[PDB]
């Protein structure tokens, strides 16, 4: 009669055993980004302008202080390093990580992608199925800046590079029961972004690895869902009286 | 003209498709509109809709069933709107039910929409051979015995009131189109496309420029359902099933020096206040007698 | 034990083509052990079948069974799977396509009764199933009529054939 | 056969049916307003309009005053019956309390519930059950009904 | 008296599962005007009433604040009054009931 | 189509509730007092009594017991049996209810419209009667046929005679 039941999951931490690990955990990347680059307002208009565009970006290049010294720095942590040629490993990354995403092939995508960047790009369509296609590139990418951050704890150095890219995409999503959700396919939506980029300089090995995705703020509004949503109206306890704010 | 009753019917329904098209294509992108909820049951919340396709009633299918079925007339702002007629902007959105204090709104859409059940009947009743002509469905109040409809008649069947038997008759369809659910369907339409419908009817063409002179745009409102286009004042009941109880009256006769027209007259009540047997039998009776109400 | 109900939500279907039916959603939801019995929680199941989510939710109400509200629970956060996980929009247009009770781990205990005997009490614990389905409920078939069982009757006095004829 | 019972056997027997509603009827005067199960709450009732008819032969004739003793077990109730319920109703005969069906108590044993109250307490008013306004397609097709009888009749 | 032979499912499952024995469907269930929730045409509101109830134990609370004695009771009528109201000449003679929150819509002055 | 129970006094309004009861007590009255003239309405042909002739009954209400006596001292207790509403309802042919003898329907006492079947009520009102409580069939022969709609009294049975009573005993349960 003396039998009872077993297997109650449940998930407790505590500081004691996190700073007891014999060894520490390793990061291949790190967590945030250390300075978010902030576009001129005019980068919708001056887009169309092929000289000013290009001559005003190149100008930003040569005239940081912080973005040259860092620039160096990776030099002299890993020579044969160029900026000239960076922008088109940037693109073609770019190309082949969205790729990686429509054949959802995910061990393809670690090399491409870093940390931070993978449950973004996979968590939301873990079981949808998304159509993604490169069609053409209206503006050559340029780099925007150079960061480099020194941790003192490890003496490690992490290199994000900033690129902004003018992109033609056709993106389509498609529902798990194979009905269209987000945008069509025949249409080549021009799209900007600016991309960052991390590569680990310590490491041997360093791969170049997207880290991160900026919009900006005053980027124009997405293409509208399909479906039609609803926002809850407050929930109301019996005792408690709605209030409308003005 | 030489067009069969299936043809001009047929003639009807391609050109009120093609006017549809045209309107769904006058929007090329699906555009969001935010309707917050001003309702007293529910206040706070907030649909995101799309522009012209979306009804109050796919509205109403947001937050259940009940606010499907005992929702009747949406009130889009202050203005009465239907339950089937696509929202357009942003905006609040209410809706009532006969239960409400004041349904003197939804009274008035049901009294107009029966007439128009009625219509449908007494021009698909008569035989071929008779010229049967819809006048208008002249605004009688609730208060009043029945709600009326203005039907003009062959020459030849002038000396003719329907028997018993034949009043009976036109229920019996009625029921018969109640049985069948048809949503009614409310477009806008130019003045001259609406012409162009009736052309048929020359008291439907007086009608359409006398709504038309009312308006400085010249806009007109037609409502359809089934097979039957008609030009009606104010919204209307979003289903035809709303009906329960049915029944044609009586008929009555106003002449005038230019023209006869009979007054074909019905008492219905709906599935929501269905009367006792005992009660109907008495409302049936007044609903007899002579409505004189125009202006 | 096993946990397949659970694993029905992951199955991906392939991307429709364009002039296909719209395939509708399904949404499989499940609860286990829970300390209601098994047949009386049947009674429950068989209710609700058929029915449209907001009425399926309106008889479980004011249902005096303790399994009502177990059940009125489960609806309520498969709704709302349904709604957000899935792309399931008007969540008042789903309907109750299955629903069904299991039974679970049972656990022995001993029950006395007097002069030294004693029998085996089983601690009763059962499951629920229920697979919601957009769309409108489906209409309950009519008994057949007149006419109907006139014509199977004359269609198999038409079928006859000679039994070991030649 | 229980032909022509009116009354419920409630508690352990006779004696205890009227102990029970003692305390309910002492509950009902002191609060104006309490909840209790249907079939207790039915049978209060009547005592609870029978103790107003007492309460209005006033605080001198002696029945009342050993009436009001025996089913008020609390003695600081008996002045508030004799000088704030009995001056209270004055006018109506019969009409001193409302019974209404309270939904099921969320509780094991699901008993269905019932609310009894005087009339004009100092409260918040039960949502009583409103009727269908005049303004209704039913009700203004009756009226119609109405004026004409009343024009000619 | 011992049963004589087991219970084929067959016959069970005619008996456990014959029309009595379901559980019937109920169609007297509305909707309440005020509040929207779930009502039946006989019973009170149960989202309603709870509104009232919580409402009146507060009212009975404070009234328990104002006696201290387990057997003082007032000798006149009670009146409630809220926040940013004043007894009026009818009301004067009676008690008075002082509740901080703003006057509730269900209930009514007179 | 789950359409919801109703009743008559659901969605009246507190303003119509005492129009409604006066609407329909002023029609039971009218019609009551406008069948009193039996043979004033065109009745059926009255024949000459017969040997073997069966009249017709009717239908009353039990009050209660009193004691009577008679001229020879003896004791004797007497039921109070009053006919409130009686009235004929339909007759049958003698050929299509029993082969033998005509059948002739008796109502009961007057009850409300709003608690009866649709086919009930319009039974009545084609005839033009108030609902009644109870139905029976009489068994009478061709000679004593009364036109429906006509009203019945207590005095249809002379002091003198002797009567059977059928009704349902006083169920007294399991
Ligand atoms: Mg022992
Ligand atoms: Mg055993
Ligand atoms: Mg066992
Ligand atoms: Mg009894
Ligand atoms: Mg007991
Ligand atoms: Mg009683
Ligand atoms: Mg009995
Ligand atoms: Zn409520």
């Amino acid at each position: 009669s003396e039998k009872e039941f077993v297997e109650h999951a449940r998930k407790a931490g505590l500081v004691i055993p996190h700073e007891r690990l014999e060894r520490p955990i390793h990061l291949a990347c790190t967590a945030g980004i250390f300075d978010a680059y902030v576009p001129p307002e005019g980068d919708a208009r001056i887009s169309s302008l092929s000289k000013e565009g290009l001559a005003q970006r190149a100008e930003r290049l040569k005239k940081n202080v912080a973005s040259q010294l860092s620039i160096r720095k990776i030099r002299e942590s890993d020579p044969n390093f160029k900026i000239k040629d960076f922008p088109e490993k940037a693109k073609d990354i770019f190309i082949e990580a969205h790729l990686c995403l429509n054949n959802s092939d995910h061990d393809r995508l670690h090399t491409l992608v870093t940390e931070n960047c993978f449950p973004d790009m996979v968590w939301d369509i873990r079981y949808k199925t998304v159509r993604w296609s490169f069609v053409e590139s209206l503006e050559p990418p340029q780099v925007v800046q150079v960061r480099c951050s020194s941790l003192m704890n490890q003496g490690n150095i992490y290199g994000q590079v900033t690129v902004r890219m003018h992109t033609r995409q056709t993106l389509a999503i498609y529902d798990r029961f194979g009905r269209l959700m987000y945008g069509q396919e025949d249409v080549p939506r021009d799209v900007l972004e600016y991309v960052v980029f991390e590569k680990h300089l310590v490491d041997p090995y360093g791969s170049w690895r997207m880290h991160g995705k900026i919009i900006p703020p005053w980027a124009p509004p997405k293409q509208p869902i399909l479906k039609t949503v609803m926002i809850p109206g407050p929930q109301l306890k019996p005792w408690e009286e709605f209030e409308e704010p003005q | 003209s030489q067009l069969s009753p299936t043809e001009l019917i047929e003639m009807q329904n391609d050109l009120f498709n093609k006017e549809k098209n045209r309107q769904l294509s006058l929007t090329p992108r699906t555009e969001k509109i935010e309707v917050k909820h001003v309702g007293k049951t529910d206040p706070g919340t907030v649909f995101v809709m799309n522009k012209n396709i979306s009804t109050p009633y796919s509205c109403a299918m947001h937050l259940s069933e009940w606010y499907c079925r005992k929702s009747i007339l949406a009130l889009v702002d202050g203005q009465p709107w239907d339950m089937y007629k696509p929202l357009t902007k942003s905006c609040e959105i209410k809706f009532l039910t006969f239960k409400d204090d004041d349904p003197g709104e939804v009274n008035k859409a049901y009294w107009r929409s029966c007439a128009m059940m009625m219509g449908c009947v007494i021009e698909r009743a008569f035989k071929d051979e008779y010229v049967v002509s819809l006048v208008r469905a002249p605004e009688v109040p609730v208060i009043a015995g029945a709600f009326c409809y203005d039907v003009v008649l062959d020459k030849r069947l002038d000396e003719w009131m329907p028997t018993k038997e034949n009043l009976h008759s036109f229920t019996k369809d009625a029921r018969a189109l109640i049985y069948k659910d048809l949503p009614f369907e409310t477009l806008e339409v130019e003045a001259k496309v609406a012409l162009e419908i009736f052309q048929h009817n020359k008291y439907k063409l007086d009608f359409i420029e006398e709504k038309a002179s009312q308006n400085p745009e010249r806009i007109v409102k037609l409502h359809r359902f089934g097979d039957f286009i008609d030009v009606s004042e104010g919204p209307l009941i979003p289903r035809t099933s709303i009906c329960f109880q049915y029944e044609v009256s009586a008929v009555h006769n106003l002449q005038t020096q230019s023209s006869l027209v009979r007054r074909f007259q019905g008492l219905s009540l709906p599935v929501h206040l269905r009367a006792h047997f005992t009660i109907w039998n008495k409302l049936l009776e007044r609903s007899r007698k002579m409505v004189t109400e125009d202006k | 034990i096993s946990r397949k109900w659970e694993k029905k939500n992951k199955i991906v279907y392939p991307p429709q083509l364009p002039g296909e039916p719209r395939r509708p959603a399904e949404i499989y939801h499940c609860r286990r052990q829970i300390k209601y019995s098994k047949d009386k929680m049947w009674y429950l199941a068989k209710l609700i079948r058929g029915m449209s989510i907001d009425q399926a939710l309106a008889q479980l109400e004011f249902s005096d069974k303790k399994g009502a509200q177990i059940i009125k629970e489960v609806l309520l956060e498969a709704q709302d799977m349904a709604v957000r996980d899935h792309n399931v929009e008007f969540r008042s247009n789903l309907y109750v396509a299955e629903s069904t009770s299991g039974r679970g781990q049972y656990l022995k205990r001993i029950r006395y009764h007097g002069r030294g005997r004693f029998g085996i009490m089983e601690k009763v614990f059962c499951h629920y199933f229920v697979k919601l389905v957009e769309g409108p409920p489906p209409p309950r078939e009519a008994p057949k009529t007149a006419v109907a069982h006139a014509r199977e009757y004359i269609q198999e006095l038409r079928n006859r054939t000679i039994t070991h004829a030649l | 056969i229980s032909h022509g019972r009116v009354f419920r056997r409630l508690g352990l027997g006779p004696e205890s049916r009227i102990h029970l509603l003692q305390n309910l009827l002492t509950g009902l005067v002191r609060h104006e307003r309490i909840e209790a199960s249907w079939a207790r709450v039915d049978e209060l009732r009547g005592y609870a309009e029978k103790l107003i008819d007492y309460g209005k032969l006033g605080d001198t004739n002696e029945r009342a005053m050993r009436m009001a003793d025996f089913w008020l077990t609390e003695k600081d109730l008996i002045p508030k019956l004799f000088q704030v319920l009995a001056p209270r109703f004055q006018g109506q005969n019969g009409g001193y309390t409302r019974m209404l069906q309270i939904p099921n108590r969320n509780e094991q044993d699901r008993a269905k519930m019932a609310v009894i109250e005087y009339k004009g307490n100092c409260l918040p008013p039960l949502p009583l059950p409103r009727r269908d306004s005049n303004l209704t397609l039913l009700n203004q097709l009756l009226q119609g009904l109405r004026q004409d009888q009343e024009a000619s009749s | 008296a011992a049963p004589k032979n087991r219970r084929s499912i067959e016959v069970n499952r005619c008996r456990r599962r014959n029309p009595q024995k379901l559980i019937k469907v109920k169609n007297n269930i509305d909707v309440c005007p005020e509040c929207g929730h779930l009502k039946q045409k006989h019973i009170l509101c149960g989202y309603c009433y709870e509104k009232v109830r919580k409402e009146t134990a507060e009212i009975r609370r404070q009234m328990g604040k104002q006696e201290g004695g387990p057997f003082r009771a007032p000798t006149t009528e009670t009146v409630v009054l809220y926040s940013g109201e004043t007894p009026s000449e009818q009301d004067q003679g009676k008690r008075i009931i002082e509740r901080e929150r703003k006057r509730p819509s269900w209930f009514t002055q007179n | 189509h789950g359409k919801s129970v109703t009743w008559w006094d659901e969605h009246l309004s507190e303003e119509n509730v005492p129009f409604v009861k006066q609407l329909v007590s002023d029609e039971n009255k009218a019609q009551l007092a406008s069948k009193l003239c039996p043979l004033k309405d065109e009745p059926w042909p009255i024949h000459p009594w017969e040997p073997g002739s069966s009249r017709v009954g009717l239908i009353a209400l039990k009050l209660g017991m009193m004691p009577l006596w008679t001229k020879d001292g003896q004791k004797h207790v007497v039921t109070l049996l009053q006919v409130q509403d009686c009235h004929v309802l339909k007759y049958t042919p003698k050929e299509n209810h029993n082969g033998r003898m005509a059948a002739l329907t008796v109502g009961g006492k007057t009850v409300s419209h709003f608690h009866k079947s649709a086919s009930i009520l319009e039974f009545y009102q084609e005839l033009g009667l108030p609902p009644k409580q109870k139905v029976k069939i009489f068994n009478v022969t061709e000679n004593a046929v009364i036109k429906p709609g006509t009203p019945l009294y207590a005095a249809h049975f002379r002091p003198g005679q002797y009567v059977d009573v059928t009704a349902k005993t006083i169920g007294k349960g399991f």
